[PDB]
């Protein structure tokens, strides 16, 4: 386990019908496992991408990736730098944040994410959006409501997402939407394991329910898992970068109509063998 | 304040140099990548290419003009990775400012490059 890039929420815990409790975890601290001169976020996104390497991600020849919450108080985009390192060369990487920052992405969109418009669909959405949080823990709106609509309207069938949540920063519709993927999990990176942070990862988008997920319940389930399974911080996976970049899969991209999307096509989408979207010119707004 | 100090100088690169000579801390939060350290060693590359004697940084975070949000004099760094000699890695922005890439072998003059 200490060798893994992190820990995924086991199926046993996804199946429960837990009540919502408080989380017994402190999001902060000086981090004893981050190697010298390395930012937490480089380490964190590295492990996220190491995890994504183990999944059946679709990887078109002309991949399109959009990154929300890419900026930081430092003024730089460490996560974007990792994405840019991970993804195939000349993959379109677009990133975005509420405040200005410098980026290694092809485009950088400044402003509230609700101002971000595009006609084109994406193969991968990464979000690290976060607002630092009242005596109740309810589904949070804000960027999450935009995100859910974004996913529903602009994620290509076959595409995948990774969205940052914590104890208090989570959304019920996002959890529900996880059941529209061929597979999903909540993934905790090993370098930040003592925080309540996880990435909700949906793998291979299907555009329709596969499971009925109740958001509120699943988040209680998430908390229960975290409370009763402490994870020892670890950066073991950081010390072998040799196989890091995402595999060039050459995943077919096809523009299909709803009536062409039959059982064998869904089966292809489920296995990460197809992306469905147009191949038009990509234009992104303020 | 170093970013402002340079942003509002007629010659930002000179301004940075003067800033250092007077005991200012080098610009921080240059983005060090995790990498193999088995790369080509070249100065500016599509992906991390640090060799055993280098570090790889995200290019934009190592660019004075990017960091200061000012006009470039030309960006050669943004969207790319810059290899920087471990001994100089405390100041990646200064390094790229003071140094020049060889146009034949693609390495840093006085560092990785060995030629005539
Ligand atoms: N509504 C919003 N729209 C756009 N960005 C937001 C919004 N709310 C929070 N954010 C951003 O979420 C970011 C959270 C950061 N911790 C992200 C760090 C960054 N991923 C990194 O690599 O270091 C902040 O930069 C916020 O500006
Ligand atoms: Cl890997
Ligand atoms: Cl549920
Ligand atoms: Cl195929
Ligand atoms: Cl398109
Ligand atoms: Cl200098
Ligand atoms: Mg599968
Ligand atoms: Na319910
Ligand atoms: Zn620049
Ligand atoms: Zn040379």
């Amino acid at each position: 386990q200490a060798w893994q890039p992190g820990v995924a929420m086991p199926n046993l815990y996804k199946m429960q019908r837990m009540l919502l409790e408080k989380c017994d975890l402190q999001n902060y601290g000086e981090n004893a496992v981050i190697p010298k001169g390395i930012m937490m976020n480089v380490a964190k996104y590295t492990q996220l991408c190491q995890y994504l390497n183990t999944l059946t991600l679709a990887v078109p020849y002309n991949m399109r990736v959009i990154h929300f919450g890419a900026g930081s108080d430092k003024g730089v985009a460490p996560g974007t730098a990792v994405l840019r390192q991970w993804l195939p060369t000349g993959t379109l990487l677009v990133d975005s944040d509420l405040n200005d920052f410098v980026s290694d992405a092809d485009s950088t969109l400044i402003g509230d994410c609700a101002t971000v418009h595009t006609a084109n669909k994406w193969d991968l959405i990464i979000s690290d959006m976060y607002d630092p949080r009242t005596k109740e823990n309810d589904s949070k709106e804000g960027f999450f409501t935009y995100l859910c609509g974004f996913i529903k309207q602009k994620l290509a069938l076959g595409g995948s997402i990774a969205v940052k949540i914590t104890e208090h920063s989570w959304n019920a519709d996002l959890y529900k939407l996880m059941g529209h993927f061929s597979w999903w999990t909540a993934f905790v990176t090993n370098v930040n394991a003592s925080s309540s942070e996880a990435f909700l990862i949906g793998a291979n988008y299907l555009g329709k329910p596969k499971e009925q997920i109740d958001g509120y319940t699943m988040h209680a389930n998430y908390i229960f898992w975290r409370n009763t399974n402490p994870i020892q911080l670890s950066s073991y996976s950081l010390f072998d970068m040799s196989k890091f970049p995402l595999k060039l899969r050459g995943t077919a991209v096809m523009s299909l109509k709803e009536n062409q999307i039959n059982d064998m096509i869904y089966s292809l989408l489920e296995k990460g063998r197809l992306i469905i979207r147009e191949n038009n010119r990509v234009v992104v707004s303020s | 304040t170093v970013l402002s100090f340079c942003a509002f100088a007629v010659d930002p690169a000179k301004a940075y140099k003067d800033y250092l000579a007077s005991g200012g801390q080098p610009i921080t939060n240059c983005v060090k990548m995790l990498c193999t350290h088995t790369g080509t060693g070249q100065a500016i590359t599509v992906t991390p290419e640090a060799n055993m004697d280098q570090e790889s940084f995200g290019g934009a975070s190592c660019c004075l003009y990017c960091r200061c949000h000012i006009d470039h004099p030309n960006c050669d760094l943004k969207g790319k990775y810059v290899q920087i000699p471990t001994t100089c890695a405390n100041d990646p922005v200064g390094f790229t400012l003071r140094n020049t890439v060889c146009t034949v072998c693609g390495m840093w003059k006085g560092y990785g490059c060995s030629c005539d």
